[PDB]
Formats: structure tokens, sequence, C-alpha cells
DNA sequence: TCTCTTCCGCATCGCTGTCTG
DNA sequence: CAGACAGCGATGCGGAAGAGA
């Protein structure tokens, strides 16, 4: 639990 | 990678026979099969390699470790160094009478450490997946059974895939031999014709074994019998110390000399 | 790839193309995974064999690897139908070719090469060498349109500045063969030696080209015998990536620094290393020039020095997002050429218009709700042909 | 001087390359900047050296920056660090030798110092110097003989003209020293102030008060350290080893409140020997020693109260032995700057967390109270575990057209209360809070704004906290924050970032910035520093937010707001569009409600 | 009647912005 | 560009009006 947002954990940028 | 190593069974007491016989088929055309499939498999890619070893009554004796006929450089070295090596076995051979059978798990024996010193140089980044193309060619001894069973175990823990290639006969070990480490079992009866089999049955690798079709396994008997006889027999009284498959409960076991208590 | 090209074949210049020596072996390495083994079964065969047998040789998982594998030698032509017997000049040949029938040098490819890319680059100090540079120009990477001058380098030619060393010399060999052809060289004779590498006036003047290359040196005066070098048959990284646009390079080699000023500003130069620094000047710079955001990640990261290979990943997330996200603003604004339609009576003659275009791909874009599409100039005549027919 | 072809200087023919160059770590310009290897096996003993004689300018995980100065220099002489202790190493560690322009550096800034000596006795500051030729020659320029009041030869000087005279020494070559020798001064008697056992001190703690005192007479200079690393123990510490009198300066009335806990909760002195020179309330200044009081009533400029009056007099006549000034990047500010000459200290130390500004005014601070001792590493605290990981961010929020065609439109700025009141990033805050209010994480909005900041509480009903509000209404707030779980969430406005004690929050999202600050921004972001009881510094559970609008005047700022927090080492990752933003419903969801908030914006004049 | 507490009225600072040269 | 003045938002301080003992 407590994991990271998904908009943080990886790049958003398309690409 | 694969690691090739094909175990030839030049036993002159029966390849000289078929001389005798002037049989269509000869120990000559044998090596030149087995030549074109070494030959073909390191054609396959370049991080293949092969080898090659004969055997012998006496012992086995490693067949391998510019263009010409504007032939590939690598190969012709492997078309010479295996010509001149086989004629000089063949042609040099002591005569013992007491020994004639057939040497073949000394010969793998060879071949199973081989693999074990290339998978240790080779680099780690690479895997190597080994396998051992025995072609037997004459009847084996009852003799070498402990033996050569040890070494397929140890081909088993290894991963090397033993394809057994007997012809002209059925050894029931090494069809055992074969079954226990997962090799392929193919019996040619024409043995002019045995050259198509291996480019299309053995050639292709354990990568592509499953992903293809090729002939179903023979059943294997995997009979037991007592030492007082060597007869098939499905209930065996063995003990804790000679593990050995006997006939009848007995009050000691001759191979044992133990203290056995009744009860 | 190589398979590609020999892809683009006509049958009659493929049979030719199998010299016996090499040609029927190297074209059989690139058979993937099965067609290594189809070719040595039927390579002993004189009778063909039905097409049956062949899809039925391969159990039903992965039945895909088949049909590939048939698909890409039947444009090989290695067999023929015949009703699925080999080519006999195949056959023959390769049988033959089955029992039938140094590190200076790569210095010198490293060195020879280098100095190639100099040239290419703005460097005052280069190699000259009129076949060369003519040669790069009709390469489709550069353009002088003035002899007095020196050439330019064009949109391309920044693209292919930062490819890998591999891809770099196996493209840039790609368009000698193209234009081989166009200056009239033969290109039969021409492939087959390098077949024969990894293993006539038109060969003189091509192993002179090899020559200059770095590919091969005779090293003996230009004796007939070669010593080809590594790359003729076909390292650890050194730039530090920080996290607020700083490039720490361990670079020597005055290509290395002119390759990172083309993406960023230079800050300092010691004699082991060099400071650079990755603002939206440069980088823009760069992607104006031609370039895209992809090559220099992919720069940047093959040549990533050992100490940032334990993160993951190996670049730093900000810095890779915020190159993406520079030369994506570049091109907020996509120019597409058209021509723009009013006045729509009915709405039916408009669908219909647009069913033509769609039908013939002219248009581009349409606007159901205010009745209006946009086509290009080229599909302008043929709509405005439909028009005039009524 | 050397320009290559490119920007970057050359260097070729400047200097060498050592042989062993791998085994050197350690490079150095002729600039003075140098550049560390955070990777080598000897970094430690490089990071403690460089620290040493440079100043941090950028520190990033790999490859540190550090630039000398003669500031920095000066430094290190008054820790008994000599010019052959330090260039000796320096060119043992140098990986490519010591340019002669950087060797003679060296050599002057070290020769240069303790040369003047300056001693404040009885209210009279004497310049004392043990080389009689320094006062002969120093003689030249008419200011001296005007600025001074109408072996070992000294002089007294006026009070009021030692900040002229000392940034006048700076440029001289001829530094000041303000070392105080605490051991050895019978003329002001000892306080009675001890160090409880329980007040525990962390190791960059002891460094930075080890660097203060690098011998028996402590050095007065600046010390920057995190608000959440407990700079407030570090300045109690300092006071207490002094055992003299001690003059703690704040910047607001919380600060001083704070001051006063620190000192009772670290410290054995007693309650009523600690006395708070405060406007609204005063414990007797003038009866006990220890005095708190903040810059604005000490320079303080128009009519004095009576009862003011006799204790700025009393602070006047009585000398110092200790002058902490939290917050020292306020100091070179006119009346703040003044106090220094008000009030007499032998060594004034300075602690802060954000020292940077826009006016080249930092600068000063060097020569108004000393070098920075003392810079603590922010990315090394984070791997040890005193301060909060913190995944840094900045949303990119894309302006809703309609409000752009104003904004671009007008020439005037409006556009600071028009791009920072826009319909996304009002969803993006919106959503991002709501995100976090389900995940039970803390959160403290902020905006300059106060106008956007009351439309955003209300819309969101928050509450929402700002200049004129009441203190009894702030105190309530800020206790349900804390207390209350069915709030988890506070709008502060600028006051915020002044001065607070505020609970750790898990995040803080910033809608609207007051502009180019980098005090600001690293003032703001010290909130979610405070080090939770149990967390770990790779679970990145403190989370930073600055959302901007694209295409703006407000991307300037945030990347010129930045320029501090990515020196530390700091990596603010972009977020141009946030997963599940359009499955949640959110305000602003239609033309219409959007046209109201800009029909009010244009309304507000 | 003090007393505290509280509320207007000045003055200051951060940063930026405006305005005429 | 540039120096002086000023705006919006924060801070501090010092002089004058309500509950409460
Ligand atoms: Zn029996
Ligand atoms: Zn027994």
């Amino acid at each position: 639990a407590k994991e990271r947002p998904i908009w943080l954990r990886e790049s958003t940028v398309q690409g | 990678l694969n690691l090739l190593v094909i175990v030839v069974d030049a036993n002159p007491i029966w390849w000289g026979k078929q001389a005798l016989k002037e049989s269509q088929f000869t120990l000559s055309k044998c090596i030149d099969a087995v030549m074109v499939l070494g030959n073909s498999h390191l054609f396959m890619n370049r991080s293949n390699k092969l080898a090659v070893i004969a055997s012998h009554i006496q012992e086995s004796r490693f067949l391998y470790p510019g263009s010409k006929d504007g032939k590939y450089e690598l190969l012709t070295s492997a078309n010479e160094v295996i010509v001149e090596e086989i004629k000089d076995l063949m042609t040099k051979s002591d005569i013992k009478g007491q020994h004639t059978e057939t040497l073949l798990a000394g010969s793998l024996a060879k071949a199973l450490c081989y693999i074990h010193r290339m998978n240790k140089e080779v680099k780690d980044n690479q895997e190597m997946k080994s396998r051992i193309l025995v072609i037997k060619a004459a009847e084996d001894s009852a003799l070498q059974y402990m033996n050569f069973m040890n070494v397929i175990f140890a081909a088993q823990k290894q991963n090397i895939l033993i394809d057994a290639c007997v012809l002209d006969s059925d050894s029931g070990l090494l069809q055992q031999a074969c079954d226990i480490t997962g090799g392929l079992y193919l019996k040619v009866p024409q043995m002019p014709s045995l050259l198509q089999y291996l480019l299309w049955v053995f050639l292709p690798d354990q990568d592509q074994r499953s992903q293809l079709i090729l002939p179903p396994p023979v059943h294997v008997d995997y009979r037991a019998a007592c030492f007082c006889h060597r007869n098939l027999i499905e209930i065996g009284y063995v003990c804790s110390v000679c593990l050995s498959i006997f006939c009848n409960f007995s009050p000691i076991c001759t191979t044992c000399e133990t203290a056995f208590k009744i009860s | 790839n190589l398979q590609e090209f020999l892809g683009g074949l006509s049958p009659g210049v493929l049979d030719r193309l199998y010299g016996h020596p090499a040609t029927c072996l190297a074209v059989f390495r690139e058979l993937p995974s099965l067609a290594k083994n189809w070719v040595m079964r039927m390579l002993f065969l004189e009778q063909p064999l039905p097409q049956a047998a062949v899809a039925l040789w391969v159990k039903k998982e992965f039945s895909k690897a088949q049909e590939e594998s048939t698909g890409l030698l039947s444009g090989l032509r290695i067999w023929h139908t015949q009703l699925l017997i080999l080519n006999p000049i195949f056959r023959q040949n390769l049988r033959i070719a089955l029992l039938g029938g140094v590190p200076s040098l790569d210095k010198y490819a490293e060195e020879r090469w280098e100095v190639v890319l100099h040239f290419m680059v703005g460097s005052p100090s280069a190699a000259v060498s009129q076949d060369l540079a003519q040669l790069l120009s009709q390469a489709g990477l550069m353009k002088s349109t003035e002899p007095g001058e020196p050439p330019c380098i064009t949109s391309a030619g920044f693209q292919f500045l930062l490819l890998d060393t591999p891809a770099q010399l196996w493209y840039f060999m790609l368009q000698y063969l193209q234009t081989a052809q166009s200056r009239g060289m033969d290109l039969v004779e021409i492939l087959s030696f390098l077949f024969q590498l990894s293993f006539s006036d038109s060969l003189l003047n091509f192993l002179q080209h090899l020559r200059e290359f770095g590919l091969v040196f005779q090293r003996k005066r230009k004796s007939r015998r070669y010593y080809p070098t590594r790359l003729a048959i076909n390292q650890p990284g050194f730039i530090v990536v920080e996290t607020n646009y700083r490039l720490y390079a361990y670079t020597e080699s005055e290509l290395q620094i002119a390759l990172i000023a083309l993406f960023s500003e230079m800050l300092y130069r010691f004699p082991n290393m060099v400071v650079a620094q990755v603002t939206r000047e440069s980088v823009q710079q760069a992607i104006a020039s031609g370039i895209t955001a992809q090559q220099i990640i992919h720069f940047l990261r093959t040549r990533a020095h050992p100490v940032m290979l334990k993160q993951t990943p190996v670049l730093p997330p900000t810095i890779t997002d915020q190159i993406r996200l520079w030369e994506l603003e570049r091109d907020r604004l996509r120019f597409t050429e058209g021509v723009l339609y009013n006045q729509f009576l009915s709405q039916v003659d408009f669908e219909l218009l647009l069913a033509h275009a769609r039908e013939l791909g002219v248009l581009v874009f349409e606007n159901s709700a205010k009745r209006l599409m946009v086509v290009t100039p080229a599909g302008h005549s043929d709509v405005k042909r439909f028009w005039k027919r009524q | 001087t050397k320009v290559d072809e490119y920007g970057a200087k050359d260097y070729r023919l400047q200097m060498p390359l050592k042989d062993d160059h791998t085994s050197r770590p350690l490079w150095v310009a002729p600039d003075g900047h140098i550049f560390l290897e955070a990777f080598s096996p000897v970094y430690k003993y490089a990071q403690d050296f460089l620290v040493a004689i440079a100043e941090p300018v950028c520190r990033p995980t790999h490859v540190h920056e550090y630039k000398l100065t003669a500031y920095s220099l000066y430094a290190a002489v008054s820790v008994g660090l000599q010019t052959s202790d330090i260039t000796e190493y320096l060119r043992k560690l140098s990986k490519t030798g010591v340019p002669d322009g950087i060797m003679q550096f060296i050599k002057l800034c070290t020769v240069s110092y303790g040369k003047v000596k300056l001693v404040l006795k009885h209210n009279r500051y004497f310049v004392e110097s043990c080389h009689p030729d320094v006062i002969q020659h120093l003689l030249q320029d008419p200011v001296i003989r005007e600025c001074r009041l109408r072996q070992t030869v000294s002089f007294e000087v006026k009070q009021e003209m030692i900040e002229e005279l000392q940034k006048r020494c700076i440029h001289l070559e001829y530094p000041l020293l303000a070392e105080y020798d605490f051991r050895n001064d019978s003329v002001n008697p000892d306080i009675n102030i001890d160090l409880k056992p329980t007040a525990v001190l962390r190791p960059y703690q002891e460094k930075s008060l080890r660097k203060m005192f690098g011998n028996g007479r402590a050095r007065s200079g600046v010390i920057v350290l995190p608000c959440g690393a407990g700079k407030s123990l570090v300045g109690v510490t300092a006071a207490c080893t002094v055992r003299k009198r001690c003059l703690v300066l704040g910047n607001s009335a919380v600060s001083v409140e704070q001051w006063k806990a620190q000192f009772k909760m670290w410290s054995t002195i007693d309650d009523s020997q600690i006395c708070r020179f405060t406007s609204d309330a005063k414990d007797k200044p003038i009866g006990c020693s220890v005095a708190i009081s903040t810059y604005s009533m000490l320079g303080h400029t128009t009519k004095r109260s009576w009862e003011a009056e006799r204790v700025m007099e009393w602070l006047k006549t009585q000398e110092w032995g200790l002058m902490i000034l939290d917050e020292v990047h306020t100091i070179p500010a006119k009346m703040f700057r003044r106090v220094l000459t008000i009030v007499q200290a032998h060594c004034k130390l300075g602690l802060t967390a954000t020292l940077v500004r826009e006016d080249d005014k930092i600068v000063d601070l060097n020569f108004l109270i000393g070098p920075k001792l003392y810079e603590a590493n922010w990315m090394e605290l984070q791997n040890n575990g005193y301060i909060a990981k913190v995944q840094c961010a900045e949303v990119w929020c894309p302006m809703s057209p309609e409000f752009y065609r104003e904004y671009v439109a007008i020439k005037t700025k409006k556009r600071i209360l028009l791009y920072t009141m826009n319909p996304n990033k009002f969803r993006a805050c919106q959503f991002l809070i709501k995100f976090h209010e389900r995940r039970n994480d803390k959160i403290i909005v902020f905006a300059d704004n106060v106008f956007a900041l009351k439309e955003y509480a209300i819309r969101l009903n928050k509450p929402y906290i700002y200049g004129p509000t009441s203190q009894g209404e702030r105190m309530q707030i800020l206790q349900n924050f804390k207390h209350n779980p069915k709030i988890n969430t506070i709008f502060i406005s600028k006051v915020g970032d002044t001065s607070f004690d505020l609970p750790e929050a898990n995040v803080l999202i910033q809608i609207s910035s007051h502009g180019g600050s980098r005090r600001q921004e690293a003032q703001r972001l010290g909130r979610v520093l405070r080090a939770k009881k149990g967390m770990v510094a790779e679970e990145y559970n403190a989370f930073f937010y600055s959302l901007v609008s694209q295409d703006t005047q407000e991307m300037a700022y945030s990347t010129k707001r930045q320029r501090f927090l990515v020196d530390q080492g700091y990596s603010f990752k972009v977020i141009t569009k946030l997963a599940g933003m359009e499955e949640e419903d959110l305000a602003f969801s239609t033309k219409e409600e959007q046209q109201q908030l800009l029909q009010k914006v244009l309304a507000a004049t």
C-alpha cells in the first residue's frame, strides 16, 4: 500500500 | 550457441565384417556422412562449434579438438583433420582377442567432461546448449552397464541431450540412456540413406526440436532382473547396503554378508 | 537490414548473385530460425515434393514461424513449386559450399572512420578526397551547390551523424550500392565481395572506396592481397548526465566533442573531460537542423558512462522528459498544404465529394458540422476536374 | 581566457594532466570552479576538504560543483588551514594540476588574512594589528580619517561607520578578523547556560558547529541549514557553547515565540533568565541577559516608546557575546541591516534555510556577518533520512482557450490574476487534492493572489488563511488540520512562507507563485521536509507540486524559480497530463462555468 | 478604576511593474 | 536598457476603544 501515483512513477510525456 | 559432439562407434570387428561381406554400406561412407553432418552443423551459425570422438576396443581418440577447391577455409580444416586422424587410428591398432566388444561408456565419459571444459571457458554472456549425437554400430557389452549408467545420469544433471542413432542393432542400454536425458532415438534401417535422417531428425537443435514433427519415441522396457539368473523379475528383494535386485528371500544376500535378523 | 536489400531484387539478378564462393553461404546465415533446417533437408534431393508436406512438418504451435520462413524464402526464390525443389544452381553452389568443390587494423578503421565524420561536420582540418566528398553529396546526406565553397550538411546529415557506428556504417554502404548502379557499377560483382569478406576495374575502384572508408587496408602499397578490418565483416560509454542538464564527457577525440556540441552548450574542456549544458537554445537548434529527440536520447544512452549504468533508467527521467517536450513545442503548429471549400449549397454534393475524396485519398481533413474540408494541391486538380465534369 | 571554436574555454595549453588521473577524482578550472566525483572511493575525503575551502553552487548526484572565492578561502584560514595546508593537498587531489592563476590567488588570499583584526572592548571598536606597516599604508584614502572617531597598534573606530569600513577593507585586500575569544574574556561574565543531555546533535549539525568553532575562539559566519534539519537546535547549541550573553533576533511574532520554546526545551537555562523584547508582550528585558527580539523593533526608525526606549538604550550600552540572526537572507534590507551597527556583538552567528535572493545583496552577507561557514548537503540528508525525500514535480496545466485570448490580447498585467486562475489548473488542483485526500495525505495549498486563494477556497469550501485573518481563527484552523481527521488541507497565503510552526504534510500544492523568487520556493518547500517518525528515503512519501500554466508568463518564473532547488539536486519532473482526470468529475466541466469566472476575473479590475 | 485585550494608523520589505529619459 | 516611483501582498511597530476583576 501507500504506492506512488501513476503520473509520478513514470513520465506522462507523450514519448 | 550449440556445441555438438558426434560419438561415432567405429568398431573394426563389426565394421570390418561389412568389408568382408562386401556390403554396400562401409565405414568410409559412415565417416563421410558424419563429416557432412558436422560441416552442416557448423554451417548453421558461426557461434556453433562441434567435435568428434571415435570408439575402439582399446580406447577412444578425438577426431577433432587454403581454398584449393574454392572451399570455406574453416570446414576445410575439419575435412582434412578428421580424414587424416581417422585413418591413423584404423590403420594402427593392436590385436587383443580377449577384448573385442566396442567401448562406448568411456568414449562418452570423455565427451561429458569435454563439454564441461568448453562450458567453463566460454563467456558467460552466451549460453551453450550441448548435445551428443551417439551413433552406435555394434552390440554393447554387459560388463559396461554400471559405468554407462553413471555417465547418463551425469548428463541429466548437466543438461546434455544424448541423441542415439543406433543402426543394425537395438542396444537396450543405449535406448535406455537417451530416454533419461530426453534425447531422441532413431533406428535407421536404410544405412545407405542414413545421411538424410541426420539433417532432418538429429540436426535440428533442442531449441527447435519441440516445434517440429519427429518420429515418436520408442517404448522403453525398464526391465529388472535378479543377480541369480539375469531374468526379468517384477518384484525385487534389495537390501540396505548392496542395493542389488535379488531373486527370492534369503537368509543373507551373498553380495552383502550382512547379519540379517529374521522376523 | 540486409534482408530488405536482397528482398527487392529480380529473379534474374538473384541467381546470378548466387555466386559459388560465398553468396550461397552468406544468404544462408540470414535464414533466421527454420529455413536453415529446411534448406539442408532438401539439399540432396533431385525430386520436388508436394507443398502439403512442408505445411504439416511444423506443429500447430508456432505455426506462424513456418509461414514467415516460407514467405521469406519464396521471395529469395531458393526453390520453385514445379507443380518445392531448390534451384539447381543454388543446390549445386550450396553443395560446393558444403564439403564440395589485427589490433592495428581496428584502430585504422576507427581512425579512418573518425576522420570521415570530421569532414562530415564542419571541421577545418580533415582528410581531403574529391571522390569521397561527391559520393557523400550524392549519398543524400550532403549538398554543396557551389564547388568553390565547401559543401554544407543537410538535415539528413545530422540524423546520420548521431547514429551508432554500426547502423551509421551499414546505412552508408547501403547508399553506396544504390548509387553504384546509377554510376554504372555492376551491383552483383561489388555485392558478392561484401559477403566473401565475412568469411577488375570496378573491383579496384570499389576496393579503393572501401579502403577509403577504413574497412580494408592493403598495407603493401595497394597490393592484390587485403586484410579486412573489423568493420569490414559487418565499447564503454563516457558521457555522464546530471539532473540539471549538465553533461560531463570523458572525451579526448574531437569528434565526440563536436557531436555533443550539436545539441548542447559547451562550458569547459579539460584534457580528459568536457562540461556541456543541454539548454533550450541548443536542443531546439538541433531540432531545427532536422534532428529529433529520439536520436539524442539514444545517442546519450549509448554513450552512457558506467557510473550511471547502475541507476534504472540509465538516463534520469527529467532529462529525457525535458528533451522530448522541447521538440514537441517546436511542431505545435503543424503545417499542411491544402485547399479550402466554401458555400456548399447542399450537403449531399458535399458528402458525395467527400466520398470521392476519401476513395482517392485527396481529403486531408473534413468538417461535417461546418460543411467544409481541405484538399492538398495535388488532389485539387482531381477534385476540380470532378467539379467541372459535374 | 582562451575560447575554443565553441563556447567552452580552452585549457589544453593552460594546465597539464596527471598521469594517474583516474586515481585523482578532482578537477580545477582556472576560474576557481571545481568538479568533484561522487562515485570515487575517496569522495568523502574530497568532500570534506573542498567544503572547507569552497562553497557549493551545484551538488547533483554524480558530479558536484564547487567554486572558491576570497570569502571561502578566508574561512579556511580561520579554521587553521594555511596556504600550503590546502594548496599542497589540492595539488595532490587535483588530477590535472593547479593553474598558476589559482595558485597565486590562493597565496594572495591566505596571506592577506589576520593582518587586520577588529576587536570591540568597553563599547569601543579598535582595529588591532600586530604588523604596523599595514596601518601605515591603510590610511591613504580620506574615508579612514573621517570614519575614525574624532607593536599591536590599534585605534578606536566610530560605531556607525563600521559597516562602511568593513566593506572597504574587503576590496582593500585586508579582511578584518571577527573571532571572539570567549574562552579568554573577563570583561563580560559568563552566563549560566548549559546544554542538557536530552538534546541530540546530528552529525551534520556537529560538523557545522565544528566549522564555526575552528579554534578556541568562536568565528562569526553564516550557517545555512534546512528548516526541517533543526537549524534552531544548532543556534541554541552555539549560544550554549559561547557561555556569554546572546541576543537572538527573529523576523516576526511567530519567530520569537518558537525561539523561546527552543531555548527552554534544549537549554537548562531558567525561564526567568529569558526575555521577549516584543512590543506585544515583554518579560523585563533589562532584568535578564538571554533575550529574543525582532529586526523591526531594534531597527525601528520612527518614534520609540518610553519603555522600549529604555530597553533599546540598555541593549546599546551592553556588549553581547553572540548575536544569532535567523533568516539572514533579509539582513541586507535597509532597516534590517541597520540593526547590525545598532547593537554590539563579538561574533554575530547567522542561521537560515534559503540563502538566495535576486538583488545582488547576498554577497554583502559575507562582510555584514561573515563567510558562509557551513551549507548542509540536502541530498546527503535525504539519504541519511534526516529530511523526508520529496518527489518534486511540476504539473503543466494547459490554459483554457478563452482565457488565453484576453491574456494575450491585453498588454497590461491583469494576467497575474488571470493565468493564476484558469479552469484547467483549478480542475488540476481540484483533482490533485481529491487524489491525495483519499490517500490520507496532508495538503498545504499556497497562492500569492489572495483573490485567487479565496475563490479557490470557497468553491472547494476549504479553510483558507491569509494576512488579515484573525489570530484566533488562524490557530483554530491549524489545530483542526493537525487533529481533525475530517479536514486534511489548509489553504495558506504568503504568510505561510514567512515564518510558522506547521505540522508535517505529505504534499504541498502551489496553484500560484509570487514570482521568480528562489526564496519563496525554498521557503515553501521546507514545510514538507519534516521527517516522519518511520518513513524511508526511497518511499518518496513527501511530494511537492508547483502547478503552472503552459504558454504563459508563469512558465518563465517557474523555471527561474526552481534554479536553487535543482542546484541542491532535486529533479523537477514535468506532468503534461494527469491520469484519471477525465473520468473524475470536476468543476468547470462546461463552457458556461468558465465564462462566469472570466467575467468575475474581468470585473476584478 | 485599572487591566488586559483588541483594533486603527504608520512604517517596512519581496518582488514586480510603470513611467518617461 | 535605465533610475525613480509605485502596487499588491506580506511583516513589524505605536496610539486609541470594549469585557472583566
Ligand atoms: Zn534368481
Ligand atoms: Zn546386501
